[PDB]
RNA sequence: GAAUCUGGUCAAACUUGGUCAUUUAGAGGAACUAAAAGUCGUAACAAGGUUUCCGUAGGUGAACCUGCGGAAGGAUCAUUA
RNA sequence: CGGUUUCAAGCCGAUGGAAGUUUGAGGCAAUAACAGGUCUGUGAUGCCCUUAGACGUUCUGGGCCGCACGCGCGCUACACUGACGGAGCCAGCGAGUACAACCUUGGCCGAGAGGUCUGGGUAAUCUUGUGAAACUCCGUCGUGCUGGGGAUAGAGCAUUGUAAUUAUUGCUCUUCAACGAGGAAUUCCUAGUAAGCGCAAGUCAUCAGCUUGCGUUGAUUACGUCCCUGCCCUUUGUACACACC
RNA sequence: ACCCACUCGGCACCUUACGAGAAAUCAAAGUCUUUGGGUUCUGGGGGGAGUAUGGUCGCAAGGCUGAAACUUAAAGGAAUUGACGGAAGGGCACCACCAGGAGUGGAGCCUGCGGCUUAAUUUGACUCAACACGGGGAAACUCACCAGGUCCAGACACAAUAAGGAUUGACAGAUUGAGAGCUCUUUCUUGAUUUUGUGGGUGGUGGUGCAUGGCCGUUCUUAGUUGGUGGAGUGAUUUGUCUGC
RNA sequence: GGAUAGUGGCCUACCAUGGUUUCAACGGGUAACGGGGAAUAAGGGUUCGAUUCCGGAGAGGGAGCCUGAGAAACGGCUACCACAUCCAAGGAAGGCAGCAGGCGCGCAAAUUACCCAAUCCUAAUUCAGGGAGGUAGUGACAAUAAAUAACGAUACAGGGCCCAUUCGGGUCUUGUAAUUGGAAUGAGUACAAUGUAAAUACCUUAACGAGGAACAACUGGAGGGCAAGUCUGGUGCCAGCAGCCG
């Protein structure tokens, strides 16, 4: 079990969050003379068609992002975020005027540049400060192309070395 | 697990309170008075660390 | 495997490789030394005529002869069936002819 | 394997040997 | 009695090759070894069901087989006249 | 006693003798084992099962018995050495109830099966001479799937049990199938044995083709050999020793 | 041409070995831990490998010469006892065969076990040594199987209700196969026995006879088994337990 | 003959054809500086020797040379290569395989400390200097020496026993108790004086400095090889140990 569900089939990667079944499992039993190695890979073409068999739609990141940016500005980051799957949590209006915070979920599949993006839109203002948080689920298919997790999903096995699926 | 599943899966006694065996000569004191001196019962053989006489 | 046998091809000894003879029934190239070479010195008619051609027979006495089938075996050959049989380790050492 | 024979085999084996360094001269 | 300077000489090093040694990428090939244990047979060991072997030729799907010669480590220390 | 045999161990033939096959038969039966079989004889049992929706227990109905079809013990026959009637008519092992319901004579009823009254018996006493069968005698049919052979069937009459259809068994009449001595194969057997015949207890409330006992009738043919089969030694070989899977 | 005795040269056996040797054996393989006559050669676990390479030689095949990396705990040798052998002799036994009998296999029918089928057709046992066996001839019981219900037979320990009841019972019809209080309809009984949990057990014809005991079966009722000295061997062992009859 | 301090195929001319070799010439290798020695340790040996002494070499390479008795010097110079410094771009300066330090490499190795007082060395030299050399620091490279309590008493048990009508005193000697009690001790600190170039540390002590909580021994092992667990909980062919057996 430990593999199939550290080295999964769809992505060529992990986790989470398998039942997985399990009913009934047939032996004779034996002595045997089975596996660690029979069984030892039985549950793995096991896992991976209960894996696939019922959907996976595949989680990601999303690292929290917590800019402390000005008022007068730092509308811009508003646009960064919207652009990237962003979710804003929080906007924490300080005491100081000229200072406030965007506490922020953000994929950090889409995070590439993201203070590059976030400079030129605010000027060189606010700094970014991000952090690891929670993974969370995407819509897309993986056998299906067209999809956000499916287009991640085929490009990370071509970063492996395939098959395909 | 399949990585040191055994060293985790232990229920951890604790090192009990129990006095200082004595270092250097008085060490082997005992030793000397645990072989030569106080000489151990023996129904056929010597034994140096006896059992609970049970199976 | 040790020697099972002080002579093993027997006669050579003194004498580097000696000729060989074809056996009779295998036609197994044996050579003439390892050869179980018996002697068939058998008549000419079988014992169960005889009368019957002496009765028939023009002349007395007659020549009546033996026909003198100097065979071979291959050792093999001969086990299967002749003399060779198999002998204690002990009993390995003798020499003499059997019988008599 | 029967060693005759194994040594056969690799009689056969250095025959293929010798056309495969005389293919670069 | 300076720089300067004409031959020599020692000869670094470079240049552009040639050559030995040691290293080291190398597509490919062809091996050999470990093996969870799978196919195909079952060669050898019992006269292992064509006795094994060796040398050496040929052939094969693999063990292997088949000539020739040899050896028993043979399945015989034995047939007398 | 006689031969016979290094005139040993013994074997073979006569005599007598109840007995001359270890007198006949069993009973026990060594070393070492086998991964034989038994966790469904077991409050004999280790540990995995389970432990109240119990895989415990208990009721209630089924099911083990179903049938294209494979083999395996068995029974009945393929008849005239018989079948069917009568008649004659001789055994042995056994076994059997009082707190239950056993064996159950004798008498009446019933073609039967089976009822009933009554007994005798806790048993060399009664059942029981268990007058069992096959047998022996006089008749019917004579070698025709015939009166051989009884299977399949229908209906009833009984009996056990709370319950009988998936006939429990018995009896009644009817049905009359296959099968004219069985191929390849292979089982068992050397004397009161085989083969025939029945009895008998065992299981059983009820069921006998079963079984461990019993007695009746009683041969054929060896009284040897290693041809097959198996086993055993012995010598030999063995790269085997979880031992030719 | 022999006989007989002894002799130089050649080729091999017998017995004891007191000498060697791991032993088989060997009068050389002796005169070697009591280690030294002279000389040449070869070997240093197994494999990888007589391979790779390089020579060198060959018409070539091939030879001579000759590696390591890597690999591995044994590879051997000799013998001992086993077991086994489509090796050879010598036995035994109607579970072998002859000389015969009775048969079975065919026929029908019982009754085992397959196979199929089924809701279940419960399982064990599969050459002798599974297969009319489980004392197993099952109408329910037996009974382990299936469809359905019932019961606690939940020992003891500790706690939550502790009588303003802990819980037990319960005719009537629907309910239910059903004069099962099985319950839902009920509103009367019952008095701390228990019931709800958590430890813990108890039972289980559950599982594993390849975790075991006992009993059995089987090798085999075959004739085998063992030791004590004494010998032979360093030794495992062996001889005793054997040519014959 | 030439050169050299000098001998010489050291170099040059002319001449001769020698020279070495299976008693291994020549070649190659060396994770080779030689020797003294080291470890091992019956005898014979094997392997090691970069390394405290003695030779030899080298100062990034390879050359060439000045001065000088002595240099083919490199804490001299000239150059070329290799590496690199400092720049106002014209040009300058270099050579830790001295000491210390750092990088790098690597399994792998110390402080840019205090001194000439010793040891010696050098000079124009009693007088100067000396990372030669000494002094500490760091230092489990090695090696040497040895604390981790000792003596009581009372309190509970083992051993001798005057006698063993049953005991038991226990007159005599040993072991166990968070009893308790007196008597030391440098591990440490610290006036001092030693010591010392100055200090440290050592040896010596004024003054304090032991009572189980302190002023505390770890390492490995505990089936065999091979000394020693069939103890208590887990674990359950795994995880692991195991030189080998396992
Ligand atoms: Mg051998
Ligand atoms: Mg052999
Ligand atoms: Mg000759
Ligand atoms: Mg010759
Ligand atoms: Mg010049
Ligand atoms: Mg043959
Ligand atoms: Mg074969
Ligand atoms: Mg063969
Ligand atoms: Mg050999
Ligand atoms: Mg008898
Ligand atoms: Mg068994
Ligand atoms: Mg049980
Ligand atoms: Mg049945
Ligand atoms: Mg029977
Ligand atoms: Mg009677
Ligand atoms: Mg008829
Ligand atoms: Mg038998
Ligand atoms: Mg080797
Ligand atoms: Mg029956
Ligand atoms: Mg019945
Ligand atoms: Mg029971
Ligand atoms: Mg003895
Ligand atoms: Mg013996
Ligand atoms: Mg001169
Ligand atoms: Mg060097
Ligand atoms: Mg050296
Ligand atoms: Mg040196
Ligand atoms: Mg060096
Ligand atoms: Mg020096
Ligand atoms: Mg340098
Ligand atoms: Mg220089
Ligand atoms: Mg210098
Ligand atoms: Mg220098
Ligand atoms: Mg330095
Ligand atoms: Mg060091
Ligand atoms: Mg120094
Ligand atoms: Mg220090
Ligand atoms: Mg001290
Ligand atoms: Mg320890
Ligand atoms: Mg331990
Ligand atoms: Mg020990
Ligand atoms: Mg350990
Ligand atoms: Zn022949």
């Amino acid at each position: 079990f430990q593999w199939a569900t550290k080295e999964g089939p769809i992505f060529g990667e992990e986790m989470r969050s398998v039942r997985v079944n399990i009913l009934d499992v047939t032996l004779h039993a034996d002595a045997i003379h089975r596996g660690g190695g029979q069984i030892i890979p039985t549950m793995r073409r096991a896992t991976y068609a209960g894996f696939l068999l019922a959907d996976p739609k595949i989680q990601e990141p999303v690292f929290l992002v917590e800019i402390q940016c000005p008022e007068q500005a730092v509308g811009g980051i508003y646009s960064v975020l919207n652009k990237k799957r962003g979710q804003v949590v929080s906007e924490e209006q300080r005491p100081g005027t000229p200072l406030f915070t965007v506490k922020a979920y953000l994929p950090v599949n889409e995070s590439f540049g993201f203070t590059g993006e976030l400079r030129q839109a605010t000027g060189g203002q606010a700094f970014p400060q991000m952090v690891f948080d929670h993974w969370s689920t995407l819509g897309s298919d993986p056998l299906d192309p067209t999809s956000k997790a499916g287009e991640i999903v085929l490009a990370a096995r071509k970063r492996h070395g395939m098959k395909e699926e | 697990a399949r990585a040191g599943k055994v060293k985790s899966q232990t229920p951890k006694v604790e090192k009990q309170e129990k006095p200082k065996q004595p270092k250097g000569r008085a060490y082997k004191r005992l030793l000397y008075t645990r072989r030569f001196v106080n000489v151990t019962l023996t129904n056929g053989k010597r034994k140096m660390n006896p059992s609970p006489s049970s199976q | 495997m040790p020697k099972k046998r002080a002579s093993n091809g027997r006669n050579k000894k003194g004498r580097g490789h000696v000729k060989p003879v074809r056996c009779v029934n295998c036609s197994r190239s044996v050579p003439k030394d390892k050869a179980i070479k018996r002697m068939a010195i058998r008549n000419i008619v079988e014992a169960a005529a005889i009368r019957d051609l002496s009765e028939a027979s023009v002349y007395a006495e007659y020549a009546l002869p033996k026909t003198y089938n100097k065979l071979h075996y291959c050792i093999s050959c001969a086990i299967h069936a002749r003399i060779v049989r198999v002998r204690s380790r002990t009993d390995r050492r003798i020499r003499a002819p059997p019988q008599r | 394997m029967r060693a005759k024979w194994r040594k056969k085999r690799t009689r056969r084996l250095k025959r293929k040997r010798r056309k495969v360094r005389a293919r670069s001269k």
